[PDB]
RNA sequence: GAUAGUGGCCUACCAUGGUUUCAACGGGUAACGGGGAAUAAGGGUUCGAUUCCGGAGAGGGAGCCUGAGAAACGGCUACCACAUCCAAGGAAGGCAGCAGGCGCGCAAAUUACCCAAUCCUAAUUCAGGGAGGUAGUGACAAUAAAUAACGAUACAGGGCCCAUUCGGGUCUUGUAAUUGGAAUGAGUACAAUGUAAAUACCUUAACGAGGAACAACUGGAGGGCAAGUCUGGUGCCAGCAGCCGCGGUAAUUCCAGCUCCAGUAGCGUAUAUUAAAGUUGUUGCAGUUAAAAAGCUCGUAGUUGAACUUUGGGUCUGGUUGUCCGG
């Protein structure tokens, strides 16, 4: 069945971020990709930590299952996680959320056509106005 | 005594013998003297494209003698005629005169192959299509 | 051309950065500084490379903002700084410190010191002179200067210097029967003592070199540099003592009791 | 000119639904067994291609 | 741009194309061999060829220098581990004359034939090339992977590939629910 | 004089002289230079447009400001070129930057998504970057192999028991074009991933192999050079064909078919160039006739040169080998 006993090695536990890096070994058996948010509950029973405290990402598996491996990162505190860990996996977390950042061509747009504006015209876009209507 | 002479202090007269008498294969002739890029109107073009004129037919030579089957090219990256040729027994009537076709040459390096008189490419492709295509009917012709 | 370089491949790198040849191909360009920049060492190539603490080119600009590391008691906040040679680097947290000392080979490596010894830094003589007011100073190329040097010293000689404020503590003098150490290229990183001090002037002085096991060989001075007296140089090298030994011994001594 | 005659008087036989030539690891194997098993009913010299005719 | 990535080509085209004696014997060797085609012969052809130049160009040299005394010893130990020569015969001079069948002698086509669980070896071909194996329990995929020599003893079926602990697996269980299970 | 400065760098006044047949500038380069690539006994010959290291260039040519730094070009000025909007009064421009189009060609893709990597930028951790990152277009080259495999049968020559003939003839192909389960990825798809978004794999739920099928291919089948006088048609025309030579009334070559024959997602064709070439030979050619000994000498330049000076005897050994029952 499915029955994991998860492992870490190569154990590292750096105050230089207020973490622990480690590389997550998994067991297969019988289950296809066991499934992040599992290995991130078996990981709050293992360090006996908040559950949130964990971030664990690149996953290859064994091209035949077996086991799989994966980097995880588990921070002291939520803390410095929030402050300088990427937005991205907090994202995929659900932590926190992802901004809209407006589209490349979006934003390019925008600010080459500010440019090409001096200070903020009110005064230019009445005058236009005005001056188009006659 | 081995005329080419051999004392310890030769290089120089070794360098200029030898670099004197590469001009006789002529492979090194045709790279350096280039004409294979001024004449030879298919500047060293494994292949190219030209517009078809009108069909002519000449007489083979010795004891293999019969019509073979001859076409008259005038290519278009440069400006220049040559006399081709179709195998693959018909086919020589999917010319459509006024039609473009894309020659290659033969494999004789511009020397004659077999038996015809004054003649140098083959056609693959021609018109957007290939002979082996229709020839074997697995494309079919487009006309222009 | 037209002005600097500001941009530096993945490949033009030294070899002894001990690079990747995958993962990108942008590497870091170290700050223009001190030291001299095909030789010198960036932080942050220090950290994500050996290290292996920062896993991110952001987790090292990270760890140097909030101003946990400190070149020789000085912060430098910048990611592409140039450190040196023989030098102090601290990590408060973690309280741990680093020496920039040479492995046997020719690459730079890792190594915890005492915090004893971390107080300070031996570098190397390059010139003394009198600038304006006639004040007698000395320049180091570990990139300090000091004015008003102890007199006796002349050129090519090694000063220890604490870096708790810019003053001496001692010096040793270059002389034959003097464990000494060498920066030269072929045979980079080799401990030693002078065995002749050979001259050879108009150029470029060579200086013969016995190690500690009578394996002699021949290097330019300037790469040169002297650690010590006999039996007791100042610094605490690593295992290897720059020896450059044997293929075949080195390859028992890595498979003989095999469990690594 | 009077070219192209050939293919209008050839017949226009058909193909022959025979079972497939077992295309890949099978063609060697099969090479190899009938080419290296049989060395009775010999043709003079083994000759390859005895036909019925 | 990417620092470059490189090449290596892994056979060669004889320069005789065609001449019976040689069609013949690598024929053959795929008739005691279950080969797929001459690419393996080729590869494994190549690869004498370079092990050959290794060998001719260690001993064109004197002997006691230290580059034999080292290069020799561990292309020599790289090859007593694999398992082509015999512990017998260290002397790398055998070597010059590896009479290339030598090589496939260990492909798990006849690993697994002279180690049975085969059945007349094509048979092993068809278990090794599809996923039906268990080698590290890396389940290997190409016959052509040659066994270390000790993780032999390991060489079985996994806990798919039936008979040996698993299910029987999309045909056998369709018919097992259509008739057996009912 | 100018230059951060040396200097015929420039100017004045004298000196008028450097250059080389161990190649001067000239002319061309289908050449930016080079670390390298191909080639495979050993020398060597060719390619270097570029993943690097530098160099030069951003229409072609002059001049300049700014700035530590630019003769810059996503800075500007200005001639002759390209030229983009009008109210006939100058007007924003320079893609050899990314992505596409334009004419041209033997011919090269998407007006893709992105700063998570990489690092780099300027007041700086956040902001910025068609620099580049993740994908599509991707048979320019590569590495790895899916193209079914095993059983119960009713046969031949020989494997094997003997001889008119139980077959105690048990293997084979010929072939059965008998017969059954076994097993799959090729393809399809929820899920976890996995790349932040985004390959795809990998795991993978489930579907999905029993013959047409989920269908191998291009070239040959006279000699190299691997297998045909087996069958039909055409018959000096057609067509073949790298060479030879097949074409003129049974083609063993054509046109088909069948049977075979190579490598196997690959193969042939086409051009340039390497080994074979010892037909560029320096290590290695020939020179009486065949591809030439200048008609003979002189005779500068290189190119080469007679022999002859410390032998020889003694020197303790410094270490190591043929080395000395083998620890
Ligand atoms: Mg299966």
């Amino acid at each position: 069945s499915d029955a994991i006993t998860i492992r870490t090695r190569k154990v590292i536990s750096n105050p230089l971020l207020a973490r622990k890096q480690f590389v997550v070994d998994v067991l297969h058996p019988n289950r296809a990709n066991v499934s992040k948010d599992e290995l991130r509950e078996k990981l709050a029973e293992a360090y006996k930590a908040e559950k949130d405290a964990v971030s664990v990402f690149g996953f290859r598996t064994q091209y035949g299952g077996g086991k799989s491996t994966g980097f995880g990162l588990v921070y002291n505190s939520v803390a410095d996680a929030k402050k300088f860990e990427p937005a991205y996996r907090l994202v995929r977390y659900g932590l926190a959320e992802k901004v809209e950042k407006a589209s490349r061509q979006q934003r390019k747009q925008r600010k080459n056509r500010g440019k090409k504006i001096f200070g903020t015209g009110k005064s230019i876009a009445k005058k236009a106005a005005r001056r188009n209507a006659d | 005594g081995k005329g080419k002479p051999r004392g310890l202090n030769s290089a120089r007269k070794l360098r200029v013998h030898r670099r004197n008498n590469r001009w006789a294969e002529t492979t090194y002739k045709k790279r350096l003297l280039g004409t294979a890029f001024k004449s030879s109107p298919f500047g060293g073009s494994s292949h190219a494209k030209g517009i078809v004129l009108e069909k002519i037919g000449i007489e083979s030579k010795q004891p293999n003698s019969a019509i073979r089957k001859c076409v008259r090219v005038q290519l278009i990256k440069n400006g220049k005629k040559v006399t081709a040729f179709v195998p693959n027994d018909g086919c020589l009537n999917f010319v459509d005169e006024n039609d473009e076709v894309l020659l290659a040459g033969f494999g004789r390096k511009g020397k004659a192959k077999g038996d015809i008189p004054g003649v140098r490419f083959k056609v693959v492709k021609v018109s957007g299509v290939s002979l082996l295509a229709l020839w074997k009917e697995k494309k079919e012709k487009p006309r222009s | 051309a037209r002005g600097p370089k500001k941009h530096l491949k993945r490949l033009a790198a030294p070899h002894h950065w001990m690079l990747d040849k995958l993962s990108g191909c942008y590497a870091p360009r170290p700050s223009a500084g001190p030291h001299k920049l095909r030789e010198s060492l960036p932080l942050i190539v220090f950290l994500r490379n050996r290290l292996k603490y920062a896993l991110n080119g952001r987790e090292v600009k990270a760890i140097l903002m909030q101003r946990h590391v400190k070149v020789d008691g000085k912060v430098r906040t910048d990611t592409t700084f140039p450190a040196g040679f023989m030098d102090v680097i601290t990590l408060e947290a973690t309280n741990e410190n680093f020496r920039l000392v040479y492995d046997v080979k020719g690459r730079f490596a890792v190594h915890r010191i005492t915090d004893e010894e971390a107080s300070y830094k031996l570098a190397k003589v390059k010139k003394v002179q009198l600038g304006k007011k006639g004040i007698p100073y000395v320049v180091t190329h570990d990139g300090r200067t000091i004015r008003y040097p102890d007199p006796n010293i002349k050129v090519n000689d090694t000063v220890k210097v604490d870096l708790a404020t810019g003053t001496i503590t001692d010096f040793i003098k270059f002389d034959t029967g003097k464990l000494v150490y060498v920066t030269g290229g072929r045979n980079l990183g080799r401990v030693g003592t002078i065995v002749h001090r050979e001259r050879h002037e108009g150029g470029f002085d060579l200086v013969h070199i016995k190690d500690s096991l009578e394996n002699t060989f021949v290097t330019r001075l300037n790469n040169v540099f002297v650690i010590g007296e006999p039996g007791r140089p100042w610094i605490s090298l690593p295992k290897g003592k720059g020896i450059k030994l044997t293929i075949s011994e080195e390859r028992d001594r890595r498979r003989a009791q095999h469990g690594l | 000119a009077r070219a192209g005659k050939v293919k209008s008087q050839t017949p226009k036989v058909e193909k022959q639904e025979k079972p497939k030539q077992p295309k890949g690891r099978a063609y060697k194997r099969l090479l190899y067994t009938r080419r290296f098993v049989n060395v009775t009913l010999t043709n003079g010299k083994r000759k390859m291609n005895p036909s019925p005719s | 741009p990417r620092a470059p990535r490189t090449y290596s080509k892994t056979y060669s085209t004889p320069k005789r194309p065609y001449e019976s004696a040689r069609l013949d014997a690598e024929l053959k060797l795929a008739g005691e061999y279950g080969l797929k085609n001459k690419r393996e012969i080729y590869r494994i052809s190549f690869q004498l060829s370079k092990i050959r130049r290794a060998a001719r160009d260690l001993l064109t040299r004197d002997e006691k220098d230290p580059k034999r005394l080292f290069e020799g010893n561990a292309l020599i130990r790289r090859l007593v581990r694999i398992g082509v020569l015999s512990e017998d015969k260290k002397k790398l001079d055998y070597v010059l004359a590896l009479k290339v069948e030598d090589f496939l002698e260990r492909r798990l086509q006849t690993q697994v034939y002279k180690l049975g669980l085969a059945k007349s070896v094509h048979h092993a071909r068809v278990l090794i090339s599809q996923r039906h194996i268990a080698v590290g329990k890396q389940i290997v995929n190409i016959p052509s992977f040659m066994v270390r020599l000790e993780s032999e003893k390991h060489i079985d079926f996994a806990r798919t590939s039936p008979f040996g602990g698993a299910r029987p697996g999309r045909v056998a269980r369709k018919r097992a629910a259509a008739a057996g299970g009912e």
